[PDB]
C-alpha cells in the first residue's frame, strides 16, 4: 500500500518522529535560556560567525532538517512578530508537552484526550493569568521600574558587565520619546549606529541625532555653541556658464582667467549665506551658526566657510536631512535668494568626531527632536551585532511593558505557581471528565519545564531549588497572605521577584502559552506523514 | 506490461485500500492532522480532506480514478468529498476475499453492487425524516450547521437569510403531470455569482431577481430610469463597415476625407434604425458602438452599452428573454427582450449598479453582498457559496437524515436482514456492503477515543433492537440520540455518496487488467 | 550492526505475540489443515508418504498420515494430540475433529484481525460449543434399537466405510456385518452391558483374485504352514487340543539341559533318551485325545516323526497374541512344560481343518456346536496391495464403529452428509444474534466455521461450490404454508458425478451419523482450538 518516490509513517512512527524532533530542537535551544544560558556558533561558510543567543535569530539563521523541528520553529517564530521574545519558551514548553504527550499515549492514551485536556489547561492558565498579573502605575517617575525591566531584558543577552552600561541607555532612549501622556510610542523614533575600533563599554546615548559625514577644512571649530541649523539644497560646487562656453586655450593662465570668473555665481550665494550668518547672531555671545548643506562644495567655500567661524558640512543623506527638519527644527532652502532668518534652526553643542577611518557630527542637545540616538561601540563584528540585538530587545521590551501596564514577576514564580494552580483547580473541578486528567496533568508538568531548565542552566540542582520554592508557597498559602516566590539564579535558594526586580511582559507568557499549547496539539494530532510532489 | 489472473485485481484492490486508509481518519470534528511533505523543505498540517486527496500524488491508475472521483464530487456535491472514497474503499475490501479467496466472478459482485446501491437508498428513504422548506425558520436553523463556527460566525444570522433568499430565488418549486417535476433546476456556479460591493455591512447585502450589470451609460445625455425596459442583444458594431476581401480606402483632397465619415453615418443610421424598428429601451452590443450610433440610438429614446462580454448577455437573456442577433439587419420584431422589469441604476457604496430584476422566475438572480473590507467580502463569499450548497442539498429533497454514523448502521443492518432471505451466491456481496457500511460509525469512534469494539456493537445492538436515530457524539464520543442532540446531514449528500461509492467499486472490479498502449 | 533490544531469554527459536505470532501458529497449523481438507467426505483421496525403511504408505486416514509426518511446531502438536484422543475414545472422527479446529482457528484469526482479544473468542467458543451439544440432542432422526441383526448393523456399518473406500461400501458393509453377527451374544436392546469388542474380529489379506472373492470366517486362521506330515483332522466333533510353549522336543529341566552328542557313547546316549522321552510323550498326550497340538515354538525331528505317527495335527504359533487367541476360542491353557495333557488345561475345537483361499492354505480352527467361539476373521482377497490395505483400514475403522454402539449416544443416529452441520450452523447463527455482546461475533463465527463439511464435500466430488452452498442453504433454510417446518427438511449433500441437480435427500441412501462420535468430536475440536488459541507466547530452552 505505497506509491513509488514515496515514504510514509504509519502507526504510530508519526508521533515517535515529531516527538523526537521536538526534543531534538529543545535540548538545542535548552542550554540558552535564561541569564545563565550559553551562547551558539553559526557559521555560513563565506568566513562570517556569528555568536548569538536570542532564539528567534537562532532559529531564522540555522538551517533545520526535520520538518516537524522546522514546523515547530516558524511557528515559535509569531512571537517576534506579536511580543518579540519568548520564542525559547515556546520551543521549551513544546517539547516538554510532547515528551509528556507520548509518555500518556504509551500507556494509551488517545491523542485526542490529550489535546483536549490541553485546551482545558491553556483555558485555566489563561485565567490563572488574568488573575495573577499586576498592574503597573501610570506614575512619570517609574523611571527606577523601567531601568529593572531594562535590567531584566538585557541580562538574558548581555555578560552582566555590558548591562550596566545599555540599561540607562535603554531607559532613557525608550522613556524621551514616549512622554508621560497617552500619545503613543513608536520606536522608529530610535536610531541605531554601529561604530569600529571603540572598546565594547563605550556604548553611550545620544539625545539627538548624530552625522555620518564631517568637516574638510582644519580652522573649522571642533565644537559649537548654540549653533543655528542651516540646510541649504543648492550646490555649492564650482559652476560654469550658464550658456554653451569651453575653455579653450593656448596657456593654463585662460583657463584660471576664465574658472575665476566663473566662479563669481558661487561667490554670490556664498556672500548671502555669510551675510545670513552675520545678522543672524553674528557677534552675540554664546552663539555660532552650522551649516548643513546637502550638496557638495567646492574646496574654495569650504575654506571661506571656516574663515568665517562656520561649521559646513557636505554631501549628506536625503533621510539626514528629513531626520533634522525635526532633530533641529530648521529648513531646507531651495534658492539662496531667498534665504531668510526663518529658515535656520536652533541646536546645543556640535561636536565633530574624528576616526582613523572616518569622521562624525553630532547634532544632539535639542530643544525638541522627537527622536534620539543610540550608537553601539564595539571593536569585533560579533560584539557589535550583540550589542546591537541586546539594545533592541531592551527596546522592545522597554515599549511592551510602557504600551502594556499589565506586568508579572518573573524568576520562574510564574511558572510554578501556574502549575500548582492548575494542578489544584483542575483536579478539584473535573469539569469535562476523568479521562481528561492525562493530558491536564501533562499540561501542569510541562509548565514546569522553564525553572528547570533555568536552574539546570545556573549549575543549581533543579530538585532542590523547586523543593524550596514549593515549600515557601505552601508557607504563604498556610498563612493566608499574597507573595510572590521566584529562584534566585546567583544563590540558589528561593527570592522574591518584586523585591530583586525580575519582571516579565503579559504579552509575552499569554502568546507563549497560546503558542505552545496551539503547537502541541497541532503535532500530537497528527496520524501519519504523507509524500508527495516528487 | 500485462497482468492476468487475479493479480490484477488484487492491485486494483490494494490501491483503492491504500487511497481510502489515508482519509480514513478525516471525519467527524476529531478528525486527525496530517503531514504533507514536499520533496522541498516546506509541509503543511492540513486536516482538509479534499487538500489531503488534492497534493497526494498516486501512481496507480485506479488511485488516479479515485481521486479524480472524489474532485468532481467535490464540485458536484456540497459534501462527501472523503466519505465517497471511503465507502468505497471499505466496500472493495469486503469484497476482496469473495473475489480471491471464493472464487466468485466479477459479474456477480458487480450486480450484487447495484442491487445492494438500490437497497441502501431505498433504506435511507426509508430512514430519513421531513424538514420544511417554505418555514423560512426551519432554514435557516438548518443552513446555520454549515455557517457558525467559521469566520462568518458574526453574521451569521443575516448570512443564513441571504443564503436562503437566493437559493429560494434561483429555486423553482414545481409539480406537474405534464412536465414532471423539474427538480428546482438549482444552479449556483453560472446564475449565483455574488457581487462583492465595499462598504456597507452584511445587513445590508440584498438578492436581486435578475441580472446586476457594473456597467454604466455611455453618455452621459442618457436615460437612467425606464419603467417598462426592453431589452436587445446584438454582436455587430455600429460603426463603419469594410467590405469581406481586402478594402483600400483612396482619397485625392484633404476635404474629401470626410466621405468616409459620411458613409460611417449612413450605415450607422439605417443599423439605428433597424434596431429601433422592434421597439427596443436599451440596446446592449458586444462589440464596440461609434459616437455616432450612441447618438442615433439616443434619438430613438433607448440607452446604449457597448463592449458588453458575452458571459452578461448569457445570463440577460435568461433573465430578460432577449434574442441576441449577429447582424443587425436581421434583427426581428419577436427578439426584444419584453417582461423586463426595470432599468434602474441606483449607486450603492459609491459604485455603479444597473438592475435587470423582476417578479419572474427564470432560474437566475444575482447576490449584492456588502462589507467593511476585500477580506471580509471574499470570506463572506466563500461562506455563501457553502451555505448555498447546503441549502440546494437540502432543499432538493425535503427531508434529512441522521448523522453520527446512524444511517450508515441503520443500512447495514437492513441490508444484512434482506440479504438474510434471499438465498442465493450474490448473498455475499450484499454482506460485505453491508459491513462495508459500518466505515463511517468506525472512524468517529477511533476520532473519539473511544472502544472501537465496545462501541460499536452497542450501537448495533440499539439499531437492531431500538430506533435508527442513534450514533456517535462528536464531543462525547458516547452511543446517544441524534434527533436530542441536533446531529444531522442531508439526505442528498447521503444518497449521492452511496450511489458514487458503490457504482465507483463497480467500475473498478470490472477493470481486470491494465496494459501498454498509446 | 542493527542493536538487538528486548532479547533477554536466549537466542533459541521463540515466538511472542508482539510480532503477531497468534496468526503465525495459525498458518503453520493450516499446513496440516490444507492436508488433512481432502480425507473427509465419501469422495475423499489418499496421500502416498515414504516410510523410513523406504517403503511406500498409501492411506485414506489422515491421522497415519499424520502419525507418518514429521511434527515440530507445538501448535500443530496440540492438533495431533487432539487427533489421537479422538480416535482412541471414539475410534472415528478424526478427519472432523481436525478440519473443525483448524476452521476454528481460522475463523479465529479473522476474529484477531477484526480487533476481539481472544478472551472474548475463547469465551464465545465455549458459550456456542454447549449451544452446539445440547442442540444436538434435539437433531435426532433415526436410532439403532440395538437388534443386532445383520439389516440393522448394515444401516451404522455402511456410512462408517464410506470416506474411507470409496466404491466398494456395499461389500465391505456386508463383510463387516457378517463378521460382527459370528461374535455377538444372544441379547437385544442391551446398551449398558459390553458385548461386542474391536479386538473380536481380525482382519487378513490374501493376495490374488477380488474383493468380490471375500469371505469370513467363524474362527481363528493362521496363516502359517503347519511343518508336519498331518494336514488336517477328520470331522469328529469335540477335538482336544493341546497348548505348549515349550518346544516339543525332548524334556529338560528348566536350567541348562543343553543337549549335545559329541562321540558314539554321548550320541547313543541321547538319541536313545530323547527317542523314549518324545515317545512316552505323545503316547500320553494322545491316550487323553489330543487331536491337535499347537507349540510356540519349533518341532524337532522325532517329535514330528511321533506326531505323524499318532495323527497329531502340527502347528507352530510363533506370535503370542494368535496363542493368546486361540486359547480364548478354546479355552486351553498354554503349557510351559512337555508330556503334561491336563484335561483341565486341554482345549477344545469342534473342527479343525485346512483350508484353500486363492491358492494358498491355512488352518482355521472353528467351533460349530460346543464352546462357540466369540472371535471371527475376516479374509480379504485382492491383486493390488494399494486397495487391500484401504480395505483392511476401512473395515477396521468399521469395528470400531460398530462397538460404539452402546447406550452412551451409540445408537442414536443424525443426517449426515452435511445436513446436521448446516442445521448446527442455522441454529448457531440464530443463537449469536440473540446472545448479546460481543460474544455475538465469535457465536457466528463458529457457525460459519461448520460449513467446512458440506464445502469439502462439493469439492471433492467435483461440484462448484458458489452453486451447491446457495443451494443448501435454501434447502435446509425454507419457508412454508405453516408454523411449522415440514416437507423435506433432511437434505444433505450429494456427489453426483454423472448427473443431477441439487441434492438427495438422506432417507435415499440412509447416511446417518453417530451422534456420539459428532458430540465428541465437537467438543474435542473446540478444546484444541481452545488450547491453541490460548498460546500469545512460545519460549523454549536450548538442548
Amino acid at each position: 500500500l505505497l506509491n513509488p518516490k514515496a515514504e510514509s509513517l504509519r502507526r504510530d512512527a508519526a508521533l515517535k518522529v515529531n516527538v523526537t524532533s521536538a526534543e531534538g530542537l529543545q535540548s538545542v535551544l535548552e542550554t540558552n535560556l535564561g541569564p545563565k544560558g550559553t551562547l551558539k556558533m553559526l557559521v555560513d561558510g563565506a568566513g562570517n560567525i556569528k555568536l548569538t543567543k536570542d532564539g528567534k535569530v537562532l532559529l531564522t539563521e540555522m538551517q533545520i532538517q526535520s520538518p516537524t523541528a522546522v514546523l515547530i520553529a516558524r511557528a515559535a517564530a509569531a512571537q517576534d512578530e506579536i511580543t518579540g521574545d519568548g520564542t525559547t519558551t515556546v520551543v521549551c514548553l513544546v517539547g516538554e508537552l510532547l515528551r509528556q504527550a507520548h509518555r500518556f499515549i504509551q500507556e494509551g492514551v488517545h491523542p485526542r484526550i490529550i489535546t483536549d485536556g490541553f485546551e482545558i489547561a491553556r483555558k485555566e492558565s489563561m485565567k490563572f493569568l488574568d488573575e495573577f498579573k499586576i498592574s503597573k502605575t501610570n506614575l512619570s517617575n517609574d523611571r527606577e521600574f523601567l531601568l529593572q525591566v531594562a535590567r531584566s531584558s538585557l541580562l538574558t543577552k548581555v555578560d552582566a558587565d555590558l548591562t550596566e552600561v545599555l540599561t540607562p541607555i535603554v531607559t532613557d532612549a525608550v522613556l524621551s520619546v514616549y512622554d508621560a501622556q497617552a500619545d503613543n510610542l513608536d520606536l522608529h523614533m530610535v536610531e541605531i549606529m554601529q561604530m569600529q575600533h571603540l572598546s565594547p563599554k563605550d556604548t553611550t546615548f545620544i539625545k539627538g541625532l548624530v552625522l555620518d559625514h564631517g568637516g574638510r577644512h582644519p580652522d573649522m571649530p571642533t565644537r559649537v555653541k548654540n549653533a543655528y541649523v542651516l540646510i541649504l539644497n543648492v550646490s555649492l560646487e564650482y559652476e560654469k556658464t550658464e550658456v554653451n562656453s569651453g575653455f579653450f586655450y593656448s596657456s593654463a593662465d585662460q583657463r584660471d582667467k576664465l574658472a575665476a570668473s566663473e566662479r563669481k555665481f558661487v561667490d554670490a550665494k556664498l556672500k548671502k549665506i555669510i551675510d545670513l550668518k552675520n545678522e543672524v547672531c553674528g557677534m552675540d555671545p554664546d552663539k555660532g551658526f552650522v551649516i548643513i548643506n546637502q550638496k557638495g562644495i567646492d574646496p574654495m567655500s569650504l575654506d571661506v566657510f571656516a574663515k568665517h567661524n562656520i561649521l559646513a558640512l557636505r554631501r549628506a543623506k536625503r533621510r539626514n536631512m528629513e531626520r533634522l527638519q525635526l532633530v533641529t527644527g530648521g529648513e531646507a532652502q531651495n534658492s539662496v535668494e531667498d534665504l531668510s532668518p526663518q529658515i535656520l534652526g536652533f541646536s546645543g553643542l556640535v561636536y565633530q568626531e574624528t576616526i582613523g577611518e572616518e569622521k562624525f557630527t553630532y547634532v544632539t542637545e535639542n530643544t525638541d527632536p522627537k527622536s534620539c540616538t543610540i550608537l553601539i561601540k564595539g571593536s569585533t563584528h560579533y560584539a557589535l551585532a550583540q550589542t546591537k540585538d541586546a539594545v533592541r530587545d531592551g527596546l522592545r521590551a522597554v515599549a511592551n511593558v510602557l504600551k502594556d501596564k499589565n506586568i508579572i514577576p518573573g524568576a520562574g514564580a510564574f511558572y510554578i505557581a501556574l502549575s500548582r494552580y492548575l494542578r489544584s483547580a483542575n483536579m478539584n473541578k473535573l469539569g469535562a471528565k476523568g479521562k481528561t486528567k492525562t493530558g491536564i496533568e501533562a499540561f501542569a508538568e510541562a509548565l514546569l519545564v522553564i525553572p528547570k531548565t533555568l536552574v539546570k542552566n545556573s549549575g543549581f540542582d533543579p530538585l532542590d531549588v523547586l523543593a524550596m520554592v514549593e515549600d515557601e508557597l505552601d508557607d504563604a498559602q498556610d498563612s493566608d497572605e499574597t507573595r510572590y516566590v521566584g529562584v534566585d539564579l546567583n544563590i540558589g535558594d528561593s527570592c522574591d521577584p518584586t523585591i530583586e526586580g525580575i519582571w516579565d511582559s503579559y504579552r509575552v507568557l499569554r502568546n507563549a502559552i497560546t503558542g505552545a499549547t496551539g503547537i502541541a496539539s497541532n503535532l500530537l494530532l497528527c496520524d501519519e506523514l504523507l509524500r508527495a510532489g516528487r | 506490461e500485462r497482468t492476468t489472473g487475479r493479480q490484477a485485481q488484487i492491485s486494483n484492490i490494494t490501491a483503492a485500500k491504500a487511497v481510502a486508509d489515508v482519509i480514513r481518519t478525516c471525519l467527524g470534528p476529531k478528525a486527525m492532522l496530517k503531514m504533507l511533505l514536499d520533496p522541498m523543505g516546506g509541509l503543511v498540517l492540513t486536516n482538509d480532506g479534499h487538500a489531503i486527496l488534492r497534493e497526494i500524488d498516486v501512481a496507480h491508475p485506479a488511485a488516479k480514478s479515485m481521486l479524480e472521483l472524489s474532485r468532481t464530487q467535490d464540485e458536484e456535491v456540497g459534501d462527501g468529498t472523503t466519505t465517497v472514497i471511503i465507502l468505497a474503499g471499505e466496500i472493495l475490501a469486503q469484497c476482496a476475499p469473495y473475489l480471491i479467496e471464493k472464487n466468485i466472478h466479477p459479474v456477480i459482485i458487480i450486480q450484487a453492487l447495484k442491487k445492494a446501491l438500490t437497497d441502501a437508498l431505498e433504506v435511507i428513504k426509508q430512514v430519513s425524516k421531513p424538514v420544511d422548506v417554505e418555514n423560512d425558520a426551519a432554514m435557516k436553523k438548518l443552513i446555520q450547521a454549515s455557517i457558525g463556527t467559521k469566520y462568518v460566525i458574526h453574521w451569521s444570522e443575516k448570512m443564513c437569510e441571504l443564503a436562503l433568499d437566493a437559493v429560494k430565488t434561483v429555486r423553482k418549486d414545481l409539480g406537474q403531470t405534464v412536465e414532471g417535476e423539474p427538480n428546482f433546476e438549482i444552479d449556483i456556479k453560472r446564475y449565483v455569482r455574488v457581487e462583492k460591493i465595499p462598504g456597507g455591512d452584511v445587513l445590508d447585502s440584498r438578492v436581486l431577481k435578475g441580472v446586476l450589470l457594473n456597467k454604466d451609460v455611455v453618455h452621459p445625455k442618457m436615460s437612467r430610469h425606464i419603467e417598462n425596459p426592453r431589452v436587445v442583444l446584438l454582436d455587430c458594431p455600429l460603426e463603419y463597415k469594410k467590405g469581406e476581401s481586402q478594402t483600400n480606402i483612396e482619397i485625392e483632397k484633404e476635404e474629401d476625407w470626410n466621405r468616409i465619415l459620411q458613409i460611417e453615418e449612413e450605415q450607422v443610421q439605417l443599423m439605428c434604425e433597424q434596431i429601433l424598428a422592434v421597439r427596443p429601451t436599451l440596446v446592449i452590443t458586444e462589440k464596440g458602438v461609434s459616437d455616432l450610433a450612441q447618438h442615433y440610438l439616443l434619438k430613438g429614446g433607448c440607452s446604449v452599452l457597448r463592449r458588453v462580454k458575452k458571459s452578461d448577455n448569457n445570463r440577460i437573456a435568461r433573465v430578460t428573454g432577449a434574442t441576441i442577433v449577429n447582424r443587425v439587419e436581421d434583427l426581428k420584431e419577436s427578439d426584444v427582450g419584453t417582461n423586463c422589469g426595470l432599468f434602474k441604476v441606483e449607486m450603492i457604496g459609491d459604485e455603479y449598479f444597473s438592475f435587470l430584476d423582476n417578479c419572474k422566475e427564470p432560474k437566475a438572480c444575482t447576490i449584492m453582498l456588502r462589507g467593511g473590507s476585500k477580506d471580509i467580502l471574499n470570506e463572506i463569499d466563500r461562506n455563501l457559496q457553502d451555505a448555498m450548497a447546503v441549502a440546494r442539498n437540502v432543499m432538493l429533497s425535503p427531508s434529512l437524515s441522521p448523522g453520527g454514523g446512524a444511517t450508515e448502521m441503520a443500512v447495514s443492518v437492513k441490508l444484512a436482514e434482506k440479504a438474510k432471505q434471499l438465498e442465493g451466491i450474490q448473498q455475499w456481496p450484499y454482506q460485505a456492503v453491508a459491513d462495508a457500511m459500518e466505515c463511517i460509525p468506525r472512524t468517529l469512534i477511533q476520532n473519539a477515543g473511544g472502544d472501537p469494539i465496545r462501541l460499536l456493537s452497542q450501537l448495533r445492538a440499539k439499531h437492531a433492537q431500538g430506533n435508527f436515530t442513534t450514533g456517535i457524539d462528536g464531543d462525547k464520543g458516547k452511543i446517544v440520540d441524534m434527533v436530542s442532540y441536533g446531529i444531522w446531514e442531508p439526505e442528498v449528500i447521503k444518497q449521492q455518496s452511496v450511489k458514487t461509492a458503490i457504482e465507483s467499486a463497480c467500475l473498478l472490479l470490472r477493470v481486470d487488467d491494465i496494459v501498454s498502449g498509446v | 550492526q542493527n542493536p538487538n533490544a528486548g532479547l533477554f531469554k536466549q537466542g533459541y527459536n521463540s515466538y511472542s505475540n508482539a510480532d503477531g505470532q497468534i496468526i503465525k501458529s495459525i498458518a503453520a497449523i493450516r499446513e496440516l489443515h490444507q492436508m488433512c481438507l481432502t480425507s473427509m467426505g465419501p469422495c475423499g483421496r489418499n496421500k502416498i508418504i515414504v516410510n523410513h525403511l523406504g517403503k511406500i504408505i498409501i492411506t485414506n486416514d489422515a491421522a497415519t498420515m499424520l502419525r507418518e509426518l514429521d511434527i515440530v511446531h507445538p501448535a500443530v502438536k496440540v492438533l495431533v494430540m487432539a487427533t489421537e484422543q479422538q480416535k482412541i475414545d471414539m475410534g472415528d472422527g478424526t478427519n472432523l475433529v481436525m478440519i473443525l479446529a483448524g476452521e476454528l482457528l481460522n475463523v479465529s484469526e479473522k476474529l484477531i484481525s477484526m480487533g476481539l482479544s481472544a478472551v472474548e473468542i475463547i469465551q464465545g467458543y465455549n458459550m456456542a460449543r454447549k449451544f452446539t451439544l445440547k442442540e444436538l440432542d434435539e437433531m435426532v432422526v433415526g436410532e439403532i434399537t440395538d437388534k443386532n441383526d445383520k439389516n440393522e448393523l448394515l444401516k451404522m456399518i455402511k456410512p462408517v466405510i464410506s470416506s474411507k473406500k470409496y466404491g466398494s461400501e456395499d461389500i465391505l458393509s456386508e463383510l463387516v456385518s457378517e463378521a460382527v453377527s459370528h461374535v455377538l451374544p444372544v441379547a437385544q436392546q442391551a446398551g449398558e452391558i459390553p458385548y461386542f469388542n474391536v479386538d473380536s474380529i481380525r482382519v487378513v489379506k490374501i493376495m490374488g483374485g477380488s474383493l468380490s472373492n471375500s469371505t469370513v470366517i467363524k474362527g481363528m486362521v493362521f496363516n502359517r504352514e503347519p511343518e508336519g506330515h498331518v494336514k488336517s483332522l477328520s470331522e469328529d466333533k469335540k477335538h482336544k487340543v493341546a497348548v505348549f510353549t515349550c518346544p516339543l522336543d525332548i524334556a529338560n529341566t528348566e536350567t541348562k539341559g543343553t543337549v549335545l552328542l559329541h562321540n558314539a557313547q554321548e550320541m547313543l546316549d541321547f538319541s536313545k533318551g530323547e527317542e523314549k522321552q518324545i515317545d512316552a510323550m505323545m503316547k500320553e498326550i494322545a491316550d487323553m485325545g489330543v487331536e491337535c497340538i499347537v507349540a510356540g515354538a519349533g518341532v524337532g525331528e522325532l517329535a514330528l516323526h511321533y506326531l505323524n505317527r499318532y495323527g497329531i495335527l502340527v502347528l507352530k504359533v510363533p506370535s503370542k497374541f494368535e496363542l493368546r487367541r486361540l486359547c480364548r476360542v478354546c479355552g486351553a491353557t498354554p503349557l510351559p512344560r512337555l508330556g503334561a495333557p491336563t484335561p483341565e488345561e486341554l482345549g477344545l475345537v469342534e473342527t479343525v481343518k485346512t483350508m484353500e483361499i486363492g491358492g494358498d492354505r491355512v488352518t482355521v480352527f472353528k467351533q460349530e456346536q460346543g464352546e462357540i467361539s466369540r472371535t471371527s476373521t475376516i479374509i480379504l482377497r485382492g491383486a493390488t496391495q494399494n486397495n487391500l490395505d484401504d480395505i483392511e483400514r476401512a473395515i477396521d475403522d468399521g469395528v470400531a464403529a460398530v462397538k460404539g454402539l452402546m447406550k452412551p449416544s451409540g445408537g442414536k443416529l443424525l443426517p449426515g452428509a452435511g445436513a446436521t452441520e448446516i442445521e448446527l450452523i442455522s441454529r448457531i447463527t440464530k443463537y449469536g444474534e440473540r446472545t448479546p455482546g460481543l460474544l455475538q461475533l465469535a457465536i457466528k463465527q463458529f457457525a460459519v466455521a461448520f460449513e467446512v463439511v458440506p464445502r469439502t464435500l462439493a469439492e471433492t466430488a467435483g461440484l462448484d461450490v458458489n452453486e451447491v452452498l446457495p443451494n443448501l442453504y435454501a434447502a435446509h433454510n425454507v419457508t412454508e404454508p405453516g408454523a411449522v417446518k415440514t416437507d423435506h427438511l433432511y437434505k444433505g449433500v450429494d456427489i453426483d458425478g454423472e448427473s443431477d441437480e441439487g441434492v438427495k435427500d438422506i432417507r435415499e441412501e440412509n447416511i446417518y451419523d453417530m451422534l456420539a462420535t459428532k458430540k465428541f468430536a465437537i467438543n474435542v475440536a473446540t478444546e484444541a482450538a481452545t488450547t491453541v488459541l490460548s498460546i500469545d507466547q512460545i519460549i523454549m530452552a536450548k538442548k
